[PDB]
């Protein structure tokens, strides 16, 4: 389930797509709030994919599946260059025997970084958690505590009034 | 599909690996006397 | 002035690879110039100049 | 500058939104170095300084 | 400092201050930064 | 989504403006 | 808990642990005595 | 420009950066700091 | 190489060593060594893509977006060409200069 590989969407369908998962995830109040300010067929594949399973498809997941058509032109132009260079680089670079040494690699270790050998996910994340509900907005904005008296008034100081002689 | 971040890559095979599971592989860094 | 630099006029499969890099990673031309195989100032002038 | 600001948002993933604000206080009213709005504010939370 | 100064090793006090450095660096993505248990000392006061 | 819930609270106070000019009237 | 639930990430350092303790990398520059050498004395 | 400050314990990374690009860095600097104070962009716990 | 300058870099932190010599040495093989370390660190971050996930980006920047709002912070704008503080800023760069 790895290599399976992306299919090539049309940019603004790409988008389009993107935006709405978005949407649907970090600003849930978006549509409906349109609405106060007045008065394709992809995303309709992608909730038909589980729509046994009620959870909403994740950012990952869509880019896991779709890509761009720019993102895959980009891929083959890149594909080019290092199979060319394949054989660029491979052309600039009784009775007994002779001997023998070690085993030549065109790549070392020592003057090339190597490549890489060695259940792995984590991290979910509260959509929830990324923004600030108006409600509680206007509890932070209410004052409210003991009022402490001053400790001088007008004559009484600490409480205890100023004696005059009378 | 997960990212190897850079502290936690690793090169090359474990020693296991390279030789098999039945060497005794030993890693005497520390003194023992 | 060293010979590596290409002064020729700008392929159509590079103008693109710039194009596309350029949108990937916004400014940082030091790290897009050596995948375009242009120099910095390079790329950036044939960026602003498109 | 660039760090100061790249290390404020660290701090809302360490506190989160609603503790960032209630230690904060008001935008236009904002709070002291180490003091709270109220009592009520200052308790609600395991997150004191 | 002197013991009788310094954090008294409590099993429950030693379970709060791991638990405590635990939460807050499960808190922050590893791809961006990291707590190490080298530099942190979450210090407890408590009965003990 | 900034822009437009700008506009809706933006709004809204022309709201709590214009009723409070209405209960101005009312009271005169 | 709802007093740990107000984040964004959890669980982000769910998978880890100490160190390779039997590895023995034959390579001073990748080794682990390295990393730990390079990342203390230069901050 | 790259080097280190010798600190006997820790080494310091020193950038040496040039002239007019200093200059212009430093008035970026200086207009920066100046207008995030005026429009409180920090909230007062971070140091110093 | 390596070998010696770990533990020169050792006996210098301990306080053994008082050349001068022994010092800059040391500092020129650690620079080199730090420097090789650099230089593959950024090659790996080109190769292995940006380590930060999507995901956590987009949660990043919506999580400061509303913070952001919620302060009702007004955006910092370019210097206009009729600043009236232009010049105080531009003396005091040039004093710490």
């Amino acid at each position: 389930q790895t290599y399976k590989k992306p299919i090539p969407l049309e940019e603004d369908d790409y988008i389009e797509g993107l935006s709405y998962i978005i949407q649907q995830q970090y600003f849930p109040d978006l549509p409906k709030l349109k609405a106060e300010v007045v008065l394709l067929a992809i995303h309709e594949i992608t909730k038909a994919q589980l729509d046994g399973e009620n959870k909403p498809i994740s950012v990952a997941s869509y880019q896991n599946k779709f890509t761009s058509e720019d993102n895959a032109s980009f891929g083959e132009l890149m594909e080019d260059e290092s199979r060319l260079r394949a054989e660029q680089h491979k052309r600039r670079f009784e009775k007994d025997k002779s001997i023998k040494t070690w085993n030549y690699q065109p790549k070392n270790a020592l003057m090339y970084t190597p490549e890489t050998n060695h259940k792995k996910q984590s991290t979910e994340i509260q959509a929830d958690a990324t923004g600030l509900s108006q409600s509680f907005l206007e509890a932070a904005n209410q004052p409210s505590t003991d009022p402490i008296v001053p400790p001088s008034v007008n004559a009484s100081v600490n409480g205890y009034p100023l004696v005059d002689v009378n | 599909n997960a990212v190897v971040l850079h502290e936690d890559k690793q090169y090359y095979p474990s020693a296991e690996e390279v030789y098999g599971s039945n060497v005794d592989i030993m890693v005497q860094e520390q003194d023992t006397q | 002035i060293d010979p590596s630099i290409k002064k020729t006029e700008w392929s159509r499969e590079e103008d693109e690879k710039l194009l596309h890099l350029a949108k990937l990673l916004p400014t940082q031309w030091r790290t897009i110039a050596p995948i375009v195989g242009r120099t910095a100032t390079q790329c950036l002038e044939r960026y602003q100049k498109l | 500058f660039i760090w100061q600001f790249y290390g404020l948002v660290l701090d809302l993933l360490i506190l989160g939104l609603q503790r960032a604000t209630e230690i904060a206080g008001p935008a236009d009213a904002p709070n002291d170095f180490l003091h709270f709005k109220d009592q009520a504010t200052e308790t609600s939370h395991p997150i004191r300084l | 400092w002197p013991r009788d100064a310094r954090m008294r090793l409590m099993k429950h006090d030693v379970n709060l201050g791991r638990a405590v450095f635990w939460e807050i660096r499960n808190r922050l993505p590893r791809s961006l930064t990291t707590l190490e248990w080298e530099d942190t000392f979450p210090s407890v006061y408590s009965k003990d | 989504e900034v822009r437009y819930r700008a506009i809706m609270r933006q709004k809204m106070a022309e709201k709590e403006k214009q009723e409070k000019e209405q209960r101005l009237f009312m009271l005169a | 808990r709802r007093w740990d639930e107000d984040v964004v990430f959890r669980n982000t350092h769910k998978g880890v642990d100490d160190t390779p303790r039997p590895g023995f990398v034959n390579d001073m520059l990748r080794s682990e005595f390295h990393k730990k050498f390079l990342a203390r004395f230069v901050d | 420009g790259i080097e280190f400050m010798d600190m006997y314990s820790h080494l310091i990374p020193v950038y040496s950066v040039d002239p007019m690009e200093k200059i212009c860095d430093a008035y970026l600097d200086q207009y920066l700091w100046f207008e995030a104070d005026r429009r409180h962009l920090f909230p007062s716990w971070v140091k110093p | 190489w390596t070998s010696v300058a770990h533990f020169n870099r050792e006996r210098i932190r301990r306080g053994a060593t008082v050349d001068k010599t022994v010092a800059k040495k040391n500092l020129g093989r650690l620079t080199r060594l730090w420097l090789k370390a650099e230089q593959e660190r950024q090659h790996n971050y080109l190769k292995d893509g940006p380590y930060v996930t999507a995901d956590e980006a987009v949660a990043i920047y919506t999580t400061f977006v509303h913070w952001l709002e919620s302060r009702r912070f007004q955006p910092i704008p370019f210097p206009p060409l009729s600043y009236k503080h232009d010049t105080k800023l531009l003396v005091l760069a040039l004093e710490r200069l």
